[PDB]
RNA sequence: AGAUAGAAAAUAGGUGCCCGUACCGCAAACCGACACAGGUAGUCAAGAUGAGAAUUCUAAGGUGAGCGAGCGAACUCUCGU
RNA sequence: GAGUAGCGAAAGACGGGUGAGAAUCCCGUCCACCGAUUGACUAAGGUUUCCAGAGGAAGGCUCGUCCGCUCUGGGUUAGUCGGGUCCUAAGCUGAGGCCGACAGGCGUAGGCGAUGGAUAACAGGUUGAUAUUCCUGUACCACCUAUAAUCGUUUUAAUCGA
RNA sequence: GCUGUAAGUAAGCUUUGAUCCAGAGAUUUCCGAAUGGGGAAACCCAGCAUGAGUUAUGUCAUGUUAUCGAUAUGUGAAUACAUAGCAUAUCAGAAGGCACACCCGGAGAACUGAAACAUCUUAGUACCCGGAGGAAGAGAAAGAAAAUUCGAUUCCCUUAGUAGCGGCGAGCGAAAUGGGAAGAGCCCAAACCAACAAGCUUGCUUGUUGGGGUUGUAGGACACUCUAGAGUUACAAAGGACGACAUUAGACGAAUCAUCUGGAAAGAUGAAUCAAAGAAGGUAAUAAUCCUGUAGUCGAAAAUGUUGUCUCUCUUGAGUGGAUCCUGAGUACGACGGAGCACGUGAAAUUCCGUCGGAAUCUGGGAGGACCAUCUCCUAAGGCUAAAUACUCUCUAGUGACCGAUAGUGAACCAGUACCGUGAGGGAAAGGUGAAAAGCACCCCGGAAGGGGAGUGAAAUAGAACCUGAAACCGUGUGCUU
């Protein structure tokens, strides 16, 4: 689902990553607290983020290739 | 940062007798330190925290049918806040 | 090769000259289990997952070097080829023109 | 333990007796520790005294 | 020697990290292939008797030894006369 | 070989209970052994053997309901204790350097390295397992911030220092 | 359709192209040459800069901070200049690893053979170390030959177990010629120099700037006269720009039905068919026609080796005189002591190393196995150089009168692992149910392990220690004996 990712301005993608860190977190929480019953929503986030870091790098790959 | 520390909470009869009081057990990363584990806890629940105490536990042996393993090396912290509440649900 | 869930003819095993309808592929061992074949005896114990238990009758797989498609024209057992229609590789029952495969 | 103008160095053979019997030897050169202009500024170093039988500044 | 306009003083608030911490340790968890009569540094070490950390009995505290039940021949072993 | 040798220093008896099963497991009474120790600590070493439930194939020189065995889940909390942090001995390394067929050996300045020197917390309570660690009480050592009751050429000072 | 092995039960993902498969890119914790300091690798403790945090301290993040090298500036002793020496900055400079192979060097055994043993042999072997490169070494004649020169090198066959060397014992052991693989010659010093930078007074000269030409028909300058192809594999040396096949995903791909026995046919029987495909492997038994394929054909976004060119970049070709000049110095070579060459300081001429000596410059020097005289050949003492050649950790495709679990790797199976040892090291044993897990619902004895029915299956003395199941060995019956 990265089109729109890169149609983010680069802003609140930050913002967006710690918002998947804190659902994450209290996800992961309430599954050690036996409280989840919702395994694939674990990995989903973990690919969310993984395609918002991708797309973070490829963002400041730029600058250091044009300067 | 402050979240990747906590891998977990705990949660057994010791730690629910520690909850008794406002002790609360964590299983925390095995590559921080206290003041660390402080800041994190006070800056999630926004609790203040007023010490916390650290203990590092070995990797267990643990035979799987014919294979032998080891578990992971541990790190659990506990915490001793004042006032505030770490609420598991 | 054949599909999720067209009408095939079975040549080999107790059950020969029998149609039935393919449900289940399982490409990783080339195995099909088509309606009405190979049907098993299975001992199921009471357990608590399953209240009870019994001897189900449920279909077993068979390889796919057992059964053919049926001419949809004439039920006459034959091959598939293909043909490269926009270049889509449809299918073909290699004795007459276009084969249908939609579910 | 070279000579850092010919590059005489150390040698290898064999110390024969009358009845043929070998010992392994050396032969070494006649290295001397004199003062020559390395580079400009001077410097001890070990040469050869066939090099300083004609062509070395000391 | 230098270095510098600064805090000591008689307070009141805070901050103090990493590692070890279980368990055995004259021992069935250690070195001896063994739940082995061997070896394994140091600390505390009570009462009666005594010069004594000797000896016999006992306190604090541990323990009854991972095979038994008979019969009480020969013959070995340990012990008494 | 043979159902033979062996069953690895020693004091057990009995009532009750548990179980398919008990000389062998749990409780109790009596008896006995140690007691400059078979007692309490703490090192080295071993690493989970520690604790609570459960099991009985195997391991326990017999049996076994038992265990240092198996399965499940737990258990080690320090500014002050021992180290790191501070110091150094014996040794080991050693930039440059000396010597060396190559390999490399030696060695200065400097580092590393306790078995030593210097360093601030005591008592009581506490669970099945931890406690100069946790909690109650009372302390102490460093460090920082706010304040200072006037120390006073900031050379000297309230006093800063290789 | 998928979420590895690994079963599962759970939450899910996917035709909106995911899953998967290739190409490319990004992330890539800690230790290790290990490089900020230390250290019992996978751990501790920091300096500096910059940021986060806190009222601040503690704390954290990211760069950076080893040692050498070279280059460049600072500064600069004992000492006067100046040198050590210090202090910085820069740089994909060096380190380490490995294929147990191959290659070139440095160093270098011994058991053994001589039916003893010392010379000699094993042997320049094994083991060490230092370099490498994908190949390396060698290489364009001071070379063989009495030729009519293969006109550089290497490598294969033969010469030939010949010539020879050998306490002439053991035993070592060529080379030339000839037949083949391969089809490469190339640059610098020296003379000399237009011009110039520096001491000289431009008379003499210095230079690396550069030209010059590199060879025995004796080559070159010299003086004449004369005229503008190469190549990145040596022969200077860089890199864009178009194509061409091939290779790191893939695609299409002919033609069979019936009966019989069976648990199932591919078998048997009958009738067909295809073949540029009857290689091969699967399939419930033995399949050209069922499946995966095969012959044939087709096919890359990309990232690569490779190659045609187009550029591009380089650039003098001869003759004739020959008066002078030049043609590789502590060198050749000799003596002493050693090694090497099939050949034992020896004739060692051929050739090297240590130690002392020590030459010629064409009207010269070296070689032709003591050797010389004459003849013939060559022209040292500087350098580069592809091919034929050696080997396989790999990768790709395939082959085998090679092994089929005491074999074949040690290892078909979580194997360099159990285990053993302080360590170097040493090192195992262990494959097979069935077609399909259909892996035995229930009942009965038993605490359970087991069992006995019933059921699954063709078969359950195929029930998981599971195909066949021998012998040793242990039992239970008994016919005949004692």
């Amino acid at each position: 689902k990265a089109k729109e990712i890169r149609d983010l301005t680069t802003s609140e993608i930050e913002e967006q990553i710690k918002s998947s860190k804190e659902e994450l977190f209290n996800l992961r929480f309430q599954l050690a607290t036996g409280q989840l019953e919702e395994t694939a929503r674990i990995r989903t986030v973990r690919k969310t983020i993984a395609r918002l870091k991708t797309v973070a790098r490829e963002r400041e790959i730029e600058q250091s290739k044009a300067n | 940062e402050a979240r990747d520390i906590l891998k977990r909470p705990v949660i057994t009869e010791k730690s629910s007798e520690a909850m008794a009081e406002d002790k609360y057990t964590f299983d925390v990363d095995t590559r921080v330190n206290k003041t660390q584990v402080k800041m994190a806890v006070e800056e999630i629940f926004n609790v203040k925290v007023a010490s916390v105490n650290i203990m590092n536990y070995k990797p267990k042996k643990k035979r799987m049918g014919r294979y032998q393993g080891y578990t992971n090396k541990r790190r659990k912290a506990i915490v001793t806040l004042k006032e505030g509440s770490i609420d598991l649900f | 090769h054949i599909k999720k869930g067209d009408n095939v003819k079975v040549i080999a095993g107790k059950d020969k000259g029998k149609e039935g309808k393919v449900i289940a592929t399982l490409p990783k061992k080339d195995r099909v289990v088509v309606e009405g074949v190979n049907i098993m005896k299975k001992h199921q114990k009471p357990t608590q997952l399953n209240p009870e238990g019994g001897i189900l009758e449920t279909e077993a797989a068979i390889h796919v070097s057992n059964v053919q498609l049926l001419d949809p024209k004439t039920n006459e057992p034959t091959r598939v080829g293909y043909k490269f229609v926009d270049g889509k590789k449809v299918r073909i029952a290699k004795k007459s023109g276009e084969e249908i495969k939609s579910n | 333990k070279q000579c850092f103008v010919t590059g005489r160095k150390a040698s290898t053979g064999n110390r024969r007796s009358h009845a043929l019997n070998s010992t392994k030897r050396r032969w070494n050169a006649n290295l001397q520790k004199v003062r020559i202009l390395v580079d400009g500024k001077p410097k001890k170093v070990w040469v050869s005294a066939r090099a300083l039988k004609s062509g070395k500044v000391t």
